[PDB]
DNA sequence: CAGTCATCACCAA
DNA sequence: GGTAGACGCGGACATCAAGCCCGCCGTGAAGGTGATGACTG
């Protein structure tokens, strides 16, 4: 017995791209005609500040770009002069059936595969899941620079059935931490309601609206875009700010980030706060790798002992297995 | 040379007479030059020369398959014929070995270099634009019949295409200068049309046999 | 071994905002809640060649008659109005915190040796002697950048935001306070040990700094003044374009933000000269000259490498300029 | 004891 | 609900210096042919 050459899971936990406005604070419950924070395309006289190399450092040109300025063009966006709110609203759609894959060559590991996940569920079910991305909701997380010294974030949480609404929620996102997962009974409600999607017993669609204080004409941080295969003169734009018409806006895939960062058990450094849900626990921008392949905690080695020769791990680390169940990926070799 | 995907090693040994002397068509007929280097007695010296002449003679019988093509073609004044057509591997050879040389090569790209060092006195290179590539086989292409000594699968084919299948968006709306400065229809096609009419204005009628039908149908 | 990370980034402290522009009668200064913006004005205008003049296409006839014709330019203003003579500049400022740690790093143990260089600065020397020049730069208006010089009366009044509504309030006289000398007293220091909290991650910190300048009537302000490049226009249709917002003259925030760091008394020319803004290997570009090289080896690039790699701690007046420099931000690496 | 069905090495810039 | 008959000339359009660094670019499946080898009815 093999796993397959061929796995493609689904993602489950599906959000769209969240686009951005500006207001005032007590017009926050009529926030439905804010108009958007736009994109500004600007020139920037600045100064050569990086290290110098000496590898052709000739005094002639080197020594003499330093005393001379240095000309870039960036993208910004600010808040009005007149609002002081940044708003953010996308939709999240939570799927179910979260351990079927929808492409596999063999049948016996299909059905090793299900019965497996259904082990996993018919003791336990997706709750302590659930609540974690319930906390990662109830926090203000998928606004990542944005509400980085805000002095106060409100983040409303709709759940929708047609055109009305069926159950609205209300909290206050700077109580709730990053590093913990404390919670109380109004979380709970939400938890239950997602894992109620997860475990394919109803259709949950919700609509997240997130409200920062921040200052009048302050920046907010768009998602930057990545221009990647350029091959160009000087840096004609060194930074683009990603907008759909006239809003600026954040990728679908940040804010999908932000809510699957709930993997605290890691090995090295799990009382140093939740990282995302990887198969190999990278965290890129911070350069290393918790869950190496050498330390047996990877998602390549446990799903590998739990499905195929019944070693079944600790439950602490069948959260992560079927947390990178719920965010999908080819797992084939 | 088509046959069997894994007996297609011994056809370099028996193709290689080919190389070096002129002693290809020795093997079979004119065994004077696969007696003396050969070193084989006449039982393998006759089984050489008679095995030899099963490559371009005849290797089966001469059939079909429901996978071929076999198109109809209407006769003038009674029924049909069927007509199954072949890969011309042979033409397709050569054309892929003309192609080669003149999209890359010495003189296309050295033609090409001159041009980058904006000195260039005239010769000829050539350029193909717009083709396009299809695989015969897949990742392996030896049981298919050679495609495989430069070819490696990869016939080039020539573009065909309509003119007119990458158009643009109409739009003449009511504009302050898409009104009434959209009276001249500003195109991106015509700048071929319009350079043509001016560098072909300069010439005199000292070669001008060919350049006075041009104009009419301009 | 620990050899530097090859991607750094530290995100700034002290964001500014564009600061804008109004206009109004002094003495009406605490009324001044709607006083009309400063617009910015096209005109056309018809100088003389006051230009020098090449001579590759040098002829008796060509430069005499383009010396004797006109010129003609265009070109944009901004004034204060036929019966205002206060200039009115008004911006907010955000102090962060958590100056010492990168947003993003490769090398982890290089990250926890920054983090603990930084930490061992800050508990034996707060923020404060930062702070407090900060504070000045907030206290007279540098910010004020050629709109200050010749004015008559200065006038700062910096609230503290933590609501709605202002819950602290300062009035300066930028004037009194100079350009030259950190001399503090007893008004100056709680808007510096509110900025050293702030910046230390003790509370939140915004500001509303509004400052009013007497000029005159009718007298020309000084918006800031933006690069239209990478082009190559034809016929060079505006010689000069001022930024604005929406019908309002105004500030780059960089600027503004330019100004609140002219910090820099420890470079080794001189200090009675004056401060520069933090910035490694630092130059005034205005000038020409580039102040701490990298030859005489006290540029930022050098004192921070020998200070976190090596243990070599610099002087203590350098330590300030380093840790200027992380609040500051920018991008570190290879070589 | 003879057709037929899954596998098996054979090649290959 | 009135035609009527015309719209100017000349002249000129700025010069200077400068344009960033660092890391990285995914995996799985896409072969026909005889030749025994095992099955064999």
């Amino acid at each position: 017995l093999s796993t397959a050459s061929v796995l493609a899971f689904e993602r489950k936990l599906d959000p769209s791209d969240a686009l951005m406005s500006a207001g005032a604070w007590a017009q926050r419950d009529a926030s439905q005609e804010w108009p958007a924070v736009t994109v500004r395309e600007k020139s920037v006289r600045g100064t050569i500040s990086n290290r110098l190399k000496t590898k052709d450092r000739d005094p002639a040109k080197l020594d003499a770009s330093i005393q001379s300025p240095n000309l870039q063009t960036v993208d910004v966006a600010n808040l009005p002069s007149d609002a002081d709110t940044l708003k953010v609203r996308f939709t999240l759609r939570v799927l179910g059936g979260a351990g079927t894959p929808s492409a596999c060559n063999d049948a016996a590991y299909r059905d090793k595969l299900l019965q497996t996940v259904a082990t996993y569920v018919n003791d336990q079910g997706f709750a302590e899941l659930a609540r974690r991305y319930a906390h990662n909701l109830a926090n203000a997380r998928f606004l990542w620079r944005n509400r980085v010294g805000a002095e106060a974030v409100e983040v409303r949480i709709n759940h929708i059935r047609q055109g009305e609404v069926a159950r609205a929620w209300r909290f206050d996102a700077l109580a709730i931490g990053l590093r913990d997962f404390k919670a109380d009974a109004e979380l709970d409600a939400l938890a239950e309601l997602i894992a109620s999607g997860l475990s394919g017993s109803g259709h949950v669609l919700l609509e997240v609206v997130a409200f920062a204080r921040i200052g009048d004409g302050q920046e907010v941080f768009p998602s930057q875009e990545l221009i990647l295969d350029k091959g160009d003169k000087k840096g004609q734009k060194s930074k683009t700010l990603y907008s759909v018409r006239d809003a600026a806006a954040i990728h679908s895939q940040k804010i999908g980030n932000a809510l699957r960062t709930i993997d605290t058990w890691y090995p090295d450094e799990d009382g140093l706060g939740p990282i995302a849900v990887e198969p190999y626990g990278s965290v890129t921008s911070q350069g290393k790798a918790y869950r190496q392949p050498k330390q047996k905690l990877d998602f390549y080695t446990l799903l590998d002992n739990w499905v195929l020769r019944d070693e079944a791990p600790a439950v602490e680390q069948q959260h992560y297995v079927i947390a990178n169940l719920i965010r999908g990926g080819v797992f084939g070799e | 040379v088509v046959g069997n995907a894994a007996a297609l090693d011994v056809f370099k040994f028996l193709s290689l007479q080919y190389q070096g002397k002129n002693l290809l068509n020795w093997l079979t007929e004119d065994s004077a030059e696969a007696l003396q280097a050969l070193s084989d007695n006449a039982e393998q010296a006759r089984e050489w020369r008679q095995a030899f002449i099963g490559i371009t003679t005849v290797k089966g019988a001469p059939a079909s398959h429901s996978l071929a093509k076999q198109l109809y073609f209407p006769l003038p004044g009674s029924g049909y014929h069927l007509l199954a057509p072949l890969f011309p591997t042979s033409l397709v050879h050569h054309v892929h070995a003309l192609l080669r040389e003149a999209r890359f090569g010495d003189a296309a790209k050295a033609a090409r270099e001159a041009r980058s060092r904006q000195e260039s006195w005239p010769h000829g290179f050539s350029e193909y634009p717009n083709l396009a590539i299809q695989k015969f086989g897949g990742t392996k292409p030896q049981n298919i019949s050679q495609l495989n000594n430069e070819r490696r699968g990869e016939n080039w084919l020539l573009p065909s295409l309509p003119p007119n299948w990458q158009r643009q968006n109409v739009n003449a709306p009511m504009r302050h200068s898409s009104v009434f400065e959209h009276d001249f229809g500003r195109t991106p096609e015509v700048s071929r049309l319009t350079r043509t009419l001016q560098r072909f204005l300069a010439k005199t009628v000292h070669n001008n046999l060919a350049i006075r039908q041009r104009r009419a149908q301009l």
